[PDB]
């Protein structure tokens, strides 16, 4: 613990200290004003002889001679509690509710140590959680990225609350976790979440961390690493499967390219940081499944598509990070279908591994190949049907068609409220895939045609 | 005191800089302008100044402030108008004796010499807190002015009285653990800087403005936020005029920067004119007003909506509902761009701040229905209405998109509209309000009746004529369905009662909460009934033929006087009797 | 001073200075006796930044000697200076011996108060039909004019000036108009028109050619203004102000920052281009007490084309109303080639009304607007298809559309039309229409 | 090497893998060395050489990013060896970079496609179908074709 | 200037001149949509006296001596040639007359307006024939 | 390709002299041809062949044969200067003798 009472010069978020020694890179430094106000402050870099320090809420209303600087000697670091599921903290790490204070038997570095590729395990479940069709076309994986993309006006935020909790885990609901984190939402928007987990009860088996848009960039930046790091301890030493959701991906983005023009570092391509890719990399990679360890870290990053293009930095950069796609249409959300989810362009990879890949069902993997071969005919069908007359299309090109439509008012919503088994789901499937005459269905063996009808 | 090391341009260092603290106003050269520093070397400052700078060279005096720029708030605050920095203006002219700003002259933000009655209603050794009221003052007829202990201060106060006395000399003096500690009535507190709440409450509570389209279609819930389109001929002033005057709220701040002299006179000539009809007196008096050219400082223009909410903050904090509208948001945003470019930090989106969200969202943070400070534990809600204009004809400028993200209220003026004279001009189509699920709660508890069924019924009588619309054009509409046709007539009745309001009859300008159920339900009325008799029997023809008496009576019935409410209620009668009629 | 440190370019750099002010222009003195003047745009401690307005050519800075003359640059306000053409800095090109005896004044001047300052009343003839029926212009109020390279806005500025009166007041509208930027060829003819006219000796002119230095141009409008401040503010005369090309003294303060080594805003303009901007067209309209009344009529160039660029979209905020000129109109060769649907005047309807203009103003410009933005829908449409495939109410709507632009909307530069005319030719052209599709209800008054 | 590790080790990782391949192809055996994602590389230059407040060439990358690119695409071959015996190894390595927003504008793409005798182009369209390879056989190029048929 | 030195205004030869160019801009991309084939007579007689003009006008070869360099005098010779096939050729369509019919027959005439620049500027002739030459052989159908 | 690319002294190298006499007015009528039949080829296949003008096809097919012998004539492949004129003048001599005005009646014969 060292204290700087002397500061050589502030310029803008930025403070250079003199005359300092011991200082560490990403080493957290407090400082606290003439007044007694306390601002946290980040450390770039510390060359001998001076100290370069970032702080988080600002410079604004800072004296010099006055102020005084004190390190702390460490990284960032969330305290984490066995206990600490039922409870909600800010991106600081404290918890808002004022419930009572957390005790952290330990702490641990938020960016964390990078899980070795030998000693990783590939991942070996699926939490069936929300939507049928979702896992149908796609399977979610344990310890496996899920990237969801999202656009203004687009439900984004009911399908988090709609995923944590209709997500479960079949073999046991005794070491079941579900992180999640919250980033750069709005204050009526972070108390829904709040509200439907605690009025579902399904808060208390959830970590949560809420982060508000008002709240400072780097905060909002750290929140990310700080679930990951809670949920890395539930399922590295408590042996439990943790799920993290991270919502308003683009918020991190932005809050990151905000710190970054203050830095004055050069701006990558639109605007956005040019290694966002390595930064998105870490916290995204976090997610898997270790040797030897008990349970697995499934992460959904959820990010809003900007002018509803998938070219845009995030988007695009977050897909190759993450393991898989979950696209969200316009159409099928003016169409009032919930939740709203293109199939089309939304594959999860490795969605064969490991759902099931027979687990799930005796046909499952057959009947979602067959399920998607159907829909992307039915909708090149219905789209003859914009260009020519609806009669030219062919009698058995309009059962297609009737298909397409009958598969995305049950199959493509379930609404945001209601949960659907596995087995429920594979039943409405084959239901729906009943239409087709059993010749058409061709892909699907034969044993599992004449089981299931 | 420091001396200007260099000069050139707007940009200004001194030296002996070393005890100002960051971000404080200062005073350059002789006359002393007024400047902000946003760096320090130690000990040169790197100051920054709006004023012109011709006429200082290396060796002029600087005073600095000690303090960042922030409102004043005391007595006497309220019924004037301040500029971003919240100078007074009308004091100005006075004390300059010419029309025009004079630079390097400071002026009190609060008149020291002005004497307000002090009434102190807490008794003597009673414990303070932050956030208690100790007494109360009385600035204007129409507002109550009530003063809270300064934030950081805590202790037990020997001695209370009530005198007449200058907010400059101090009222009562409280202990303190550093001593005794007197408190004057005004109070300053930094204008970027939010106000200490003790905790943050979801607004479910809806506010009327008295506009049927904004209640009923996009209602705003407590310390709300709308954003509101910039076409000129929207009749947007008359809708802001119609909020202020029609407003639930004691108070009814006006803030943004900086309007064109003749775009921005207009204001402060006008909104003065506004007399709010319950209290028979002028809207002035009830709140302050902040008004800025373009030709202001930056600082001001840019901080002019901090400077705004801070006020509303100080009335919310005592526990009153308070009502910031800005106008122009754009055009503060486009003084942040071009302090951006002042700062010569790296540009992000059009020219803006890639940290402009960030700066969207303090702003609009503060707004919304909080809990305020004190033992009382009374809480006050600010309901902030945006307007803006970036001239861009793109509805992607970065002002609007990273507004209508923290905004859960959508309003959307229509020249379009505006040309057909339809007032108010909102785009029911291109205006969404995600509150208006949460505000049906209320309305279906306070009305007896489900508001909610009839108003998301509203929508798709609305929404089907856009369909409707289309087909138009490609076929008649006579070819259409009795059905379809129908919707087309339904719709129209809203449209042109329940859409249609004209601002400047007062019965027709505001409409009771109670009177806005029952002029809907006429209009819903007649669908069920008309449906039931289109489906079967009478054609479509001879439903509207014979109607005329009494759909003319809908039509008029928003002209009937609140008093008079059960009388536009007795449509249904005669409607259902009509039905009757029909069948032969 | 003869003391010169460095010697950069049209910069200059003074050693040993005391007392030096910012904006304070400085004389300079050649080895071979040539005097030149310059104005400072930084001084230091021990130095002061020059740039010489005439140029560094042929100076030597030992034998170099400057001057400090102690002050801003400002102008010689005389009540005789009117008809009388001085350069960008007041140095009279006419060479005439005026022998003004009056004070002086600063080119910056004074803020206008915002609560101080009257909205225009008073209607003001354009001397367009597409500037009075598609927009309204009112006394005191700016009114901003657009238009790219090669169009012809220098026939409409000149227009305005002899064929702009005030309604009602009596009075002669004395104008300052300051040539900023301008070719010679440019340069001669608003002289010659002015001349020709006889006009010429209202209005008080300043002339800066393009070869004119950087500081002198971006000089001409503050020193234009503040004769039209003297005028207004002390003279009380009705003052009218046309300044062209504004796109020059944006060029012109890119030279400047640029010299400074300052950093260059967004599109390379000056990050702080918003306030100078504005404090240039901020000094416009009437003021409490002051029988004087301003009438501002800024005159740019649009780069590239683009609406987006940052004069014609900082002026829009800035300035109150739109004037937007098309290639297209003026390839036509009809003139003026302004299309009425961009450019929309905002401080119209206070001009517009009983008295100062026809009641019936506000119903006649709905329709023209209305019918003639349908016309736009028809031609571009209608013309992709050939043939018959629009409606027989487009084919009529198109029609006007020809005749609008053909007839209405230019009326010619050397054509002036009276507010009358305006509204009695607007009737003829919008009585083609059937009389139910509209539109003020008593329609058959007019016609 | 995984993304969350070291950035600048990405550069040292391409520079290993070659040399391994490279002492075993000395030996006269035929390798095939392919690195993914080779994009990613490039990627560790553009870190390096903003924080040196160097100049980027295009893209914000390294403007002699191309040589890199060029001297590592060289060194694989086919090659007699060093010795009397003069054996002779082939090193065919497969390289896939990865352009934003699947544009052939990325400056890696270019760069690394001019030293390459054979190009393979996936579709994105293709590949929302669902099937594979998504190889574009009508975009992408091989200048081999014409050195396999006989 | 130029219309103080033949009696002829050169406005009226450069402004209707330029309509056609215009015209044609704004009819290709109508050809665009539809087929160019199927337009109306008028409009499609734009488009050939518009094309007649760039094959006369700006069609000069910098290499050949006859068209490289072109007096002022030919210029009046050629753009009013070229100019009056389309006001001869418009009162044929006014008659009623098909826009082929008045088409076909023509290529020996137009011929000579074509090459109407390769003509010595000091003999001209070029051609005396064309301006009475278009009449005879318009006023035939 | 031949449209984005030619030469500037095209003309002083060749003379009317020798190699060629007709090169110059050759080179006119190749390239016009050849734009005029590439914007026919493009025509074609938006509009099919019956919308294409029967003058145009010609042109098309032309610019056709252009691409297939004219424009290439192989990497290892020889052309003689004499053989170059020939295989150009074949080319276009395909149409109407009197369609192309572009080069003298007396030359064609």
């Amino acid at each position: 613990i060292k204290e700087y009472r002397t500061i050589k010069e502030v310029v803008g978020p930025l403070m250079a200290v003199e005359k300092v020694s011991g200082v560490k890179y990403e080493e957290l430094i407090e400082v606290r004003m003439q007044n007694g106000e306390i601002r946290r402050g980040q450390v770039l870099e510390v060359q001998e002889d001076k100290a370069m320090v970032q702080i988080f809420e600002g410079t604004s209303g800072i004296c010099l001679k006055n102020s005084s600087v004190r390190f702390l000697g460490h990284p960032l670091q969330l305290g984490v509690s066995e206990d600490m599921i039922g409870r909600v903290f800010d991106g600081l790490g404290r918890p808002k509710d004022n419930g009572p204070e957390i005790l952290p038997e330990k702490y641990l570095d938020i960016n964390g140590e990078v899980i070795n590729p030998i000693a990783r395990d590939y991942p070996d479940e699926f939490i069936q959680t929300g939507i049928s069709a979702i896992d149908h076309l796609n399977t979610l994986v344990r310890g496996q990225k899920l990237p969801v993309f999202s656009g203004s006006g687009l439900p984004h935020k009911e399908l988090a609350a709609q995923i944590a909790r209709q997500a479960t885990v079949l073999d046991s609901s005794d070491d079941f976790a579900v992180v999640f984190a919250a980033i750069g939402i709005t204050f009526e928007e972070a108390e829904f979440f709040m509200e439907d987990f605690r009025q579902t009860g399904a808060i208390d088996r959830s970590v949560m961390f809420m982060n508000l848009a008002n709240d400072p960039a780097i905060e909002r930046i750290a929140t990310p690493r700080m679930a990951l790091t809670a949920a890395e301890y539930l399922a590295y030493e408590k042996g439990m499967h943790v799920l993290v959701i991270m919502t308003d991906m683009t918020n991190y983005a932005e809050a990151l390219r905000e710190i970054s023009a203050a830095r004055r570092e050069v701006p990558g391509r639109r605007g956005y940081p040019g290694y966002l890719y390595t930064n998105l990399a870490t916290l995204f990679e976090r997610a898997g499944r270790i040797r030897g360890l008990k349970g697995s870290v499934t992460q959904i990053p959820i990010l809003t598509m900007p002018e509803d293009d998938k070219t845009h930095p995030i988007p695009d950069l977050t897909g190759y990070i993450t393991e898989g796609q979950i696209i969200l249409t316009r159409e099928l959300y003016k169409s009032g279908i919930q939740p709203p989810i293109d199939v089309l362009p939304s594959l999860s990879r490795l969605k064969d591994k490991g759902t099931g890949a027979g687990k799930t069902r005796e046909d499952h993997a057959a009947t979602m190949n067959q399920l998607f071969a159907a829909y992307a005919q039915g909708k090149q069908a219905k789209e003859l049907a914009v260009v020519l007359g609806e009669s030219a299309l062919s009698d058995i090109d309009k059962i297609y068609a009737k298909f397409a439509e009958r598969f995305e008012n049950e199959y493509v919503n379930q609404g945001f409220y209601t949960n659907r088994t596995i087995t429920e789901t594979l039943d409405l499937g084959w239901e729906l895939l009943a239409m087709l005459p059993r010749t058409e269905l061709k892909r699907i063996k034969d044993d599992l045609l004449d089981k299931y009808l | 005191i420091g001396k200007i090391i260099k000069v050139s341009g707007p940009l200004v260092m001194a030296e002996n800089m070393s005890e100002a603290c960051i971000q404080d106003m200062c005073l350059v050269g002789d006359l002393g302008v007024i400047g902000e520093i946003i760096e320090m070397r130690q000990d040169v400052a790197s100051i920054q100044v709006y004023e012109e700078t011709s006429g200082i060279g290396p060796g002029e005096p600087v005073r600095s402030t000690g303090e960042a720029l922030s409102v004043e708030l005391g007595p006497g605050i309220i019924s004037q108008m301040f500029d971003g920095i919240q100078r007074p203006l009308d004091t100005f002219m006075e004390v300059t004796q010419s029309n025009f700003l004079g630079r390097g002259v400071q002026l009190p933000a609060l008149d020291h010499e002005k004497q307000w009655w002090f009434e102190a209603t807490i008794e003597e050794g009673t414990e303070v807190s932050a956030g208690d009221i100790i007494g109360y003052v009385d600035e204007t007829k129409i507002i109550q002015h009530k003063i809270m202990v300064p934030n950081g201060i805590k202790g037990t106060v020997q001695k209370i009285e009530s005198g007449s006395f200058t907010i400059d000399d101090p009222i009562c003096v409280i202990e303190t653990e550093q001593g005794l500690k007197e408190l004057t009535m005004m109070q300053k507190w930094p204008v970027r800087r939010g106000r200490p709440i003790k905790q943050k409450l979801n607004p479910d509570v809806p506010m009327i403005t008295g506009q049927r389209v904004i209640d009923t279609f996009f209602p705003v819930t407590k310390g709300g936020a709308a954003a509101v389109p910039g076409p000129f001929g929207a009749g947007k002033t008359v809708v802001q005029h119609q909020i202020a005057k029609w407003s639930d709220v004691d108070l009814v701040v006006y803030v943004g920067c900086g309007e064109r002299g003749n775009e921005m006179t207009d204001v402060v000539n006008e909104f003065p004119e506004l007399i709010d009809p319950n209290t028979g007196e002028s809207l002035m008096e009830r709140t302050v007003l902040i008004a800025n050219t373009s030709n202001m400082p930056v600082a001001a223009r840019e901080a002019s909506i901090y400077t705004g909410i801070t006020i509303a903050e100080y009335f919310r904090d005592m526990g009153y509902d308070v009502a910031i509208m800005a106008d122009s948001t754009s055009r503060w945003a486009e003084a942040l761009r071009e302090m951006s470019g002042r700062l010569e930090e790296m540009p992000g989106d059009e020219g803006y701040p890639a940290y402009l969200g960030s700066r969207l969202a303090e702003y609009y943070e503060r707004s919304g229905r909080v809990i305020a400070l004190g033992s009382d534990q009374r809480e006050g809600s600010i309901t902030a209405i945006s307007a803006v204009s970036p001239s861009g004809g793109d509805i992607s400028e970065p002002v609007t998109q990273n507004t209508l993200r923290v905004v859960k209220v959508f309003w959307g003026l229509d020249s379009s509209l505006a040309q057909k004279r339809h007032f108010p001009s909102i785009n029911w189509i291109q205006s969404y309000s995600l509150y208006s699920t949460e505000v049906g709660r209320y309305m279906d508890q306070i009305l007896q009746q489900d508001w909610s069924d009839m108003v998301t019924e509203g929508m798709r009588i609305l929404q089907e004529e856009e369909q409707l619309n289309e087909i138009v054009r490609l076929v008649g509409i006579d070819s259409l369905s009795d059905n379809d046709r129908l919707t087309l007539e339904v719709a129209k009745s809203i449209r042109e009662d329940y859409l249609q309001q004209n601002a400047f009859d007062d019965v027709d300008t505001f409409t009771s909460r109670e009177k806005q159920f029952n002029m809907l339900k006429v209009i819903l009325t007649f669908g069920k009934e008309a449906r039931k008799a289109l489906s079967l029997g009478a054609y479509f023809n001879e439903i509207m033929e014979g109607t005329v008496a009494v759909r003319e009576r809908i039509s008029r019935s928003k002209y009937i006087p609140e008093e008079e409410l059960a009388k536009i209620s007795s449509i249904n009668e005669e409607i259902k009797e009509t039905i009757q009629l029909i069948v032969s």
